[PDB]
């Protein structure tokens, strides 16, 4: 199997350092970007940065430029992320995720590391916040972007699915391409700034959160998320 | 103040056949930032020195940007021939300006191949300086008409690089920025420090 094995949860005092690790196996470590993406309570999914292990080329979210350092050890196939001067708003789940160059959607996700601290960009806007649907119906989620996420004949818009105690899961990449292994009832369309995810017909296993994410321009950004329930 | 970062740090680059061009004006350019910045594997200027550029003022700077194979960077030069110079991006014999390139394997390759970067493989005549050909007409290599359908001796004119990160460095993608310097009657707005 292809996997990213993440270090355990840490409890940090304010102002301290936290160095997470992310160990890879099953694929060519030096052929993919390793991204760090945190799930902050109240703020949501935000991309921290990425490193390419072939030569440790990094690309940071400017929101994090002065606090985060990212590193790799090729001999151990391990990526590291050290975030410093920890604040209470740093408490989050920290995922590492794999991505191809030029694409920068996230197809393999580590488990995540919960970090707890005691005591411009393209903005993505999803609607509705929650959707109730009975099985057999066609469910439609919307994602709107600040600017166009189209470029060189492609729309760099991707959709993910998340269930409790489980990282996001890629469903659609570049607006309309079904990721291998995802059932044909998941469908994607749109262009420019407006995109739609369709589940048809909904099943009881499609109860989850769904997020869009753009990779047209730095930094990568996620929507705030849409919940699908069953009624 | 000159938005060179917009060009050099663009997330994705154009295909060489459809090369991009940014017009730069009304700003201050520190070319020394670019040269004494590591990891440019090519930084060759013609008719000017990189450090003399800080002393000059121009009406307009043009930055052309595209991606090619590593083996093809030498073709981005006056007097060279090859598929890139001949069919995609042609610098004049008497070029004044700079050619800047760097390895982009991390940005433009992927496992299985990045096929979005194209080049023109077939054309009936050579481009000449700064000409840009974005047509996709079937190329008639033989004597039978093609009717717009690919076939024997009937070629789509654009072919993909298919960049893979395990390619040899000569087959790895390189990003290229070509700077052209214009001095016209209109007062010079692009100066150095
Ligand atoms: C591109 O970004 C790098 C890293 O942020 C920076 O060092 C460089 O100056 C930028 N290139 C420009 C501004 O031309």
């Amino acid at each position: 199997q292809v996997q990213l094995v993440q270090s355990g949860a840490e409890v940090k005092k304010p102002g301290a350092s936290v160095k997470l690790s992310c160990k890879a196996s099953g694929y060519s470590f030096t052929s993919y970007w390793v991204n760090w993406v945190r799930q902050a309570p109240g703020q949501g999914l935000e991309w921290i940065g990425m490193i390419h292990p072939s030569d440790s080329e990094t690309r940071l979210n400017q929101k994090f430029k002065d606090r985060v350092t990212i590193t790799v050890d090729k001999s151990t196939s391990t990526a590291y992320m050290e975030l410093s001067s920890l604040r209470s708003e740093d408490t989050a789940v920290y995922y590492c995720a794999r991505a191809d160059g030029y694409e920068w959607y996230f197809d393999v996700w580590g488990r995540g590391t919960l970090v707890t601290v005691s005591s411009s960009d393209i903005v993505l806007t999803q609607s509705p916040a929650s959707l109730a649907v009975s099985p057999g119906q066609r469910a439609t989620i919307t994602c709107r972007a600040s600017e166009s996420v189209d470029s060189y004949g492609n729309s760099f818009m991707h959709w993910y699915q998340q269930k409790p105690g489980q990282p996001p899961k890629l469903l659609i990449y570049r607006a309309s391409n079904l990721e291998s292994g995802i059932p044909a009832r998941f469908s994607g369309s749109g262009s420019g700034t407006d995109f739609t995810l369709t589940i048809n017909p909904v099943e009881a296993n499609d109860v989850a959160n769904y997020y869009c994410q753009q990779s047209n321009e730095d930094p990568w950004t996620f929507g705030q998320g849409t919940k699908v329930e069953i009624k | 103040l000159c938005p060179f970062g917009e060009v050099f740090n663009a997330t994705r680059f154009a295909s060489v056949y459809a090369w991009n061009r940014k017009r730069i004006s009304n700003c201050v350019a520190d070319y020394s930032v670019l040269y004494n910045s590591a990891s440019f594997s090519t930084f060759k200027c013609y008719g000017v020195s990189p450090t003399k550029l800080n002393d000059l003022c121009f009406t307009n700077v043009y930055a052309d940007s595209f991606v090619i194979r590593g083996d093809e960077v030498r073709q981005i030069a006056p007097g060279q021939t090859g598929k890139i110079a001949d069919y995609n991006y042609k610098l004049p014999d008497d070029f004044t300006g700079c050619v800047i390139a760097w390895n982009s394997n991390n940005l433009d390759s992927k496992v299985g191949g990045n096929y979005n970067y194209l080049y023109r493989l077939f054309r009936k005549s050579n481009l000449k300086p700064f000409e840009r050909d974005i047509s996709t007409e079937i190329y008639q290599a033989g004597s039978t008409p093609c009717n717009g359908v690919e076939g024997f001796n009937c070629y789509f004119p654009l072919q993909s690089y298919g960049f893979q990160p395990t390619n040899g460095v000569g087959y790895q993608p390189y990003r290229v920025v070509v700077l052209s310097f214009e001095l016209l009657h209109a007062p010079a707005t692009v100066c150095g420090p």
